[PDB]
């Protein structure tokens, strides 16, 4: 278990996913020209699970970039990692999909998914021992969100036996106030449910409300939310770029943080919250475990947690590690299910983050997030009881039944979460 | 002269049997590339230590060992390790991608892609024996290779080797140092295909060799190496027998013969004492009788469990040092006027013993001080039932709600393989039970 | 049949279009098959010019469609702040009820629409009116932990 193959789709999606090459890279000392100027072999002894060597000792991401947008290429391009990015992974389509899941899924993402394929294939076989695919994108949106689920559908045929990882973006009305949001989420988590073996969910209401309330910023822009996006995904993805003393893949990830198939929506949680410009191992434990840390808009408090991977990262005692982690699962023994035992997972790791001594990532599989799906669901609700702007979708060859199918599927799952939020040991 | 085929698997399989070998060396006087020194018959010999390592008639001494695991990494530091010259280069065998923590990988999936080249290179081994007497098996109960790749290997172990003894060291999970939250259920999948295949396991409770290194050893956070170092202590006090001579335990069969009334309730408890920390070199040596008193302290046991509780059907005790027969007979008359020690009706109320007269060797490292007298209880006592229990309870706990479920199925494995398992261990329990 | 023409150039956003079909007697107040008149449909399509001109020539400002939504139900769901001005200064009842037992207001706090929420309560919407499942605007805002809602909604 080695290589990964990374996606990014749509605007959102390229985004985030070229912030996240920027921060991973200088992390393992990799300069935008590709060249390794680090001072620690811990940099490069897991290299190889995000980027292949080319002649030259140059390191080259296993990235695709895929939009139905052209001038997202543009933008990317002109970042200052754009050019570390091999040219014939760039796939663009003409016009974009108009925030349309339906043109994403059915129609303008349709005719451009065999080009995307095809650069898939070519990473894919270049990989001495392939993991499984790594997928950044937003589900409100309608490249990201309705092109980017058939993508995760035809790589999964094609590839049954390797693991589906997606980083996906949750809407909100206080981030954009696009009404048609709603119906390409619910749309999406449709398919999420079916094909995904573990899905971060990272919420725009929540990256907001900790932009607005914690961080004192009186009009968060998308690049304050994204230096929050990119923390969490330099954390979360930590013991597959470094040794420690796990030897972590996706696989046994999945294996151990999902107990039942379709309850594979992760809440990522970080600490320190900073801002852009601008602690104890106990500090770290309790902020870890706090609402206004979480990366999702759910209280973990109203709900149980099924299974939590905490990550450490920085020079402490993993003695002090080991007993603050005891502590907080003793004092808040009524928030784990007494029916997984020994459901928290700790793993240290030396390196810290860029300008901080210590931090904490926080992974939880918690009942609590059906109160992200339950918000959804009341929005979805409200816009579909009037049937507005149905015709936009029906439009592009949409039945009208895969709506009420999506807000059934999604409302199943709320009852899952619940059914297991009230069961009992006995 | 008999000869005896170790089988590594997994990871823990793999330290472990890497701190063995190291320790057998030094015992036996090995250097780390094969030469021997002290061996008179150069190109082959039918003496004690033949048991275990094989010559070539270079004067090299091979392990006759396989080590097998489904990635790797682990296996990798033992090619580039201290001891890389010491093992056949085909001895070492490793897959690409490992069992992700599924008994259902490493016994139907992955591990079904390297079963045969596993089997074909053991019966190179075994054409070089002239009286192969049979295999130790070493793996994790937790891990998806040591639970499903040890579990087909001992099926087809059984089938090729029909009339060969099988013994295990099994590693049962500890919450402490524990890889993965589903280790009960390939722990209790493993027990119950692996019973009829299985002539005698030690198990090693992680839990309990944590503890000896924390309050003993004075180790604040042990990590693996502390805990192999100590396991290999105790698995050469129990193999010496084969390797060196005496009088107990010679060979496999007697193994059983002395530890096991009956073919199901094959978990002797292994005690060990004295344990004593390197930092105290001038430690006072403790008698023939207190090192026989603390075996009946459970703090120095290999398995959490009070045999208080419990009552024998077989107690052995196997010396190494200056000790002189006669005390070991007045220690053991001692313990006979203590109430905590219950044989069943039906057994011989008695203890055998073996001495071997060289103390225990100890490793440049480690954690032990010397010591001029040491001694390991094998015991049959129902109490090791505890044990059992108690990782049935936390499959118990996650079966009810059918968690984690869904990736066993998906990798070949039928539900109703969990209940059979389960069944299986009700019975064990029972089968404790009726006995006392 | 204007009438017909008269709701698809609403929809549109047709402004001369509207003007030409009213001046040759087309009916302001047609409906489509669901009940929805040309001014719903201006109201949720953000055609603002339109609803202007349909309320100067007899549009009713509360018609119900046969889900009894009102075009100020739809301008408040969509986020329409300049139309649900309009619709208010014209007559718009604030607390008509639709079928769901859905205000305008309830409809503005799910969707987050906190302008067009202020709006309503300062003409006058109920606090107290419940949906059919019991909830009112505040409920919504405290079960969703919407802390931005359930401040304005105590002002
Ligand atoms: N956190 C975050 N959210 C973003 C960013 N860019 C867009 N979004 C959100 O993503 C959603 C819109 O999806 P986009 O990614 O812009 O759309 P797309 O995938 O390009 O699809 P179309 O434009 O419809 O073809 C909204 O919820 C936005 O708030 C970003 O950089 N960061
Ligand atoms: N004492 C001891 N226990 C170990 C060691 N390595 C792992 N373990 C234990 O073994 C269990 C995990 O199984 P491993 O042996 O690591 O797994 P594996 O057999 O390699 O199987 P997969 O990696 O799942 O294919 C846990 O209970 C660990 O605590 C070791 O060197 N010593
Ligand atoms: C809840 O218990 C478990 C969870 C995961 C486990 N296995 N692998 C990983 C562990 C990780 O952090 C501890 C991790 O960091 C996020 C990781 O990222 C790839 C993998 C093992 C566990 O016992
Ligand atoms: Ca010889
Ligand atoms: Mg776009
Ligand atoms: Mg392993």
């Amino acid at each position: 278990m080695r290589e990964i193959v990374h996606i990014q789709a749509g605007q959102c999606g390229n985004q985030i996913g070229a912030k996240f090459w920027e921060v991973i890279s200088d992390e393992h000392g990799i300069d935008p020209t590709g060249s390794y100027h680090g001072d620690s072999d811990l940099q490069l002894e897991r290299i190889n699970v995000y980027y292949n060597e080319a002649t030259g000792n140059k390191y080259v991401p296993r990235a695709i970039l895929v939009d139905l947008e052209p001038g997202t290429m543009d933008s990317v391009r002109s970042g200052p990692f754009g050019q570390i990015f091999r040219p014939d992974n760039f796939v663009f389509g003409q016009s974009g999909a108009g925030n349309n899941w339906a043109k994403g899924h059915y129609t303008e993402g349709a005719e451009l998914v065999d080009s995307v394929l095809d650069v898939v294939r070519k990473e894919s076989e270049s990989c001495d021992c392939l993991q499984g695919f790594q997928l950044t994108h937003s589900l409100g949106g309608g490249t990201g969100s309705g092109m980017g689920t058939l993508l995760i559908s035809k790589i999964r045929e094609e590839y049954p036996d390797r693991i589906m990882n997606t980083f996906s973006v949750m809407p909100s009305p206080k981030v954009s106030d696009t009404v048609v949001e709603p119906y390409n989420a619910t749309l999406s988590v449709h398919q999420l449910v079916e094909n995904t073996d573990e899905t971060y969910c990272i919420d725009n209401e929540a990256l907001y409300d900790i932009c607005f309330r914690t961080l004192k910023l009186t009009t968060p822009t998308y690049g304050d939310l994204n230096h929050l996006v990119s923390a969490t995904m330099s954390g979360v993805t930590t013991c597959l770029r470094f040794p420690g003393q796990l030897n972590a893949d996706l696989r046994k990830l999945a294996v151990n943080m999902v107990p039942f198939p379709r309850l594979h929506f992760f809440m990522p949680g970080f600490a320190p919250l900073t801002s852009r410009g601008s602690l104890t191992v106990p500090e770290l434990t309790q902020q870890m475990f706090d609402s206004k840390n979480m990366m999702a808009a759910c209280d973990p408090r109203h709900g149980r947690y099924l299974t939590v991977a905490a990550i450490f990262r920085g020079r402490m005692s993993m003695k002090e590690v080991d007993e603050q982690m005891l502590n907080v699962q003793n004092k808040n023994s009524s928030y784990f299910v007494e029916w997984i035992p020994n459901n928290v997972k700790t793993a240290v790791c030396d390196i810290p983050p860029r300008g901080l001594k210590m931090s904490a990532t926080f992974i939880g599989n918690s009942t609590a997030i059906q109160e992200l799906f339950k918000r959804i669901s009341e929005q979805f609700t409200a816009m579909f009881r009037r049937k507005a702007f149905l015709h936009w979708y029906t439009g592009e060859g949409m039945d009208e039944m895969e709506f009420t199918e999506a807000e059934s599927n999604m409302n199943d799952l709320v009852s899952e979460y619940q059914q297991y939020q009230d069961a009992t040991a006995d | 002269m008999r000869e005896c085929i170790s089988i590594h698997v997994g990871q823990a399989g793999v330290q472990i049997g890497n701190a063995c070998w190291e320790l057998y060396c030094l015992e036996h006087g090995i250097q780390p590339d094969g030469q021997m020194p002290s061996d008179k018959t150069i190109g082959g010999g039918d003496d004690s230590f033949n048991t275990f390592f094989s010559e070539t008639g270079a004067g090299k001494h091979v392990p006759r060992a396989v080590f097998v695991d489904l990635e790797p990494t682990v296996i990798d530091e033992v090619r580039t390790g201290t001891y890389r010259q010491l093992f056949h280069p085909e001895q070492l065998i490793t897959g690409k991608e490992d069992a992700a923590n599924n008994y259902a990988r490493g016994h139907y999936t992955i591990g079904k892609e390297i079963i045969d080249l596993v089997l074909d290179r053991i019966r190179k081994l075994a054409d070089q024996c002239t009286g192969l007497q049979g295999f130790l098996v070493f793996h994790s109960f937790g891990g998806g290779t040591g639970s499903g790749f040890t579990s087909l290997l001992m099926e087809r172990l059984s089938v090729d080797y029909g009339k060969k003894s099988k013994l295990e060291f099994s590693i049962y999970p500890a919450p402490q140092v524990s890889t993965a939250v589903v280790e009960p259920y390939n722990s209790i999948l493993t027990t119950h295909t692996t019973l009829e295949h299985s002539d005698c396991a030690f198990m090693v409770d992680n839990e309990a060799i944590y503890d000896i290194c924390r309050r003993n050893l004075d180790i604040e956070r042990p990590t693996y190496t502390n805990l192999n170092r100590l396991i290999s202590q105790i698995v050469s006090s129990i193999t010496a027998s084969l390797r060196f001579d005496g009088a107990l335990n010679v060979d496999l069969t007697e193994f059983q013969t002395n530890l096991v009334p009956y073919p199901r309730i094959h978990f002797p408890l292994a005690t060990y004492a004295p344990v004593i920390s390197a930092e105290k070199a001038y430690h006072e040596q403790l008698s023939v009788a207190e090192i026989t008193n603390a075996c009946f302290e459970p703090a120095n046991q290999m398995v959490k469990c009070d045999p208080r509780h419990g009552k024998y059907m077989a107690c052995c005790l196997l010396y190494r040092g200056d000790v002189v027969p006669k005390d070991v007979n007045a220690a053991i008359a001692t313990i006979k006027t203590k109430r905590s020690i219950q044989f069943v009706d039906w057994c011989p109320t008695g203890f055998k013993v073996g001495i071997n007269y060289q103390p225990p060797t100890v490793v440049p490292g480690g954690d032990l001080a010397k010591v001029q007298r040491a001694v390991c209880m094998l015991s049959n006592t129902t109490a090791i039932a505890e044990a059992w229990a108690r990782l049935d309870h936390k499959f118990d706990l996650m079966y009810a709600k059918r968690a984690f479920v869904h990736w066993y199925v998906g990798e070949g494995m039928e539900e109703g393989e969990f209940s059979e398992a389960r069944e299986d261990m009700a019975a064990l329990e029972k089968d404790y039970e009726e006995v006392g | 049949d204007l009438g017909k023409k008269l709701l698809e150039a609403a929809r549109a956003g047709q402004d001369d279009e509207v003007r030409i079909l009213m001046a040759n007697g087309a009916d302001v107040n047609a409906t489509d098959a669901s009940g929805l008149t040309p001014l719903h449909l201006a109201a949720t399509y953000g055609h603002l010019e339109i609803v202007e001109v349909l309320l100067k020539h007899g549009a009713d400002v509360n018609a119900i469609d046969i889900m009894g939504s009102t075009p100020l139900h739809l301008a408040a769901l969509i986020g329409h702040l300049e139309i649900v001005e309009v619709l208010l200064k014209h007559g718009a009842d604030v607390n008509a009820v639709d079928t769901w037992g859905d205000t305008p207001l309830h409809l503005a706090a799910i969707m987050g629409h906190l302008e067009i929420v202020e709006v309503l309560l300062k003409h006058g919407a109920d606090v107290n009116a419940q949906d059919k499942f019991g909830k009112t605007a505040f409920d919504i805002s405290i079960d969703n932990g919407n802390e931005d809602l359930a401040e304005i909604l105590q002002k």
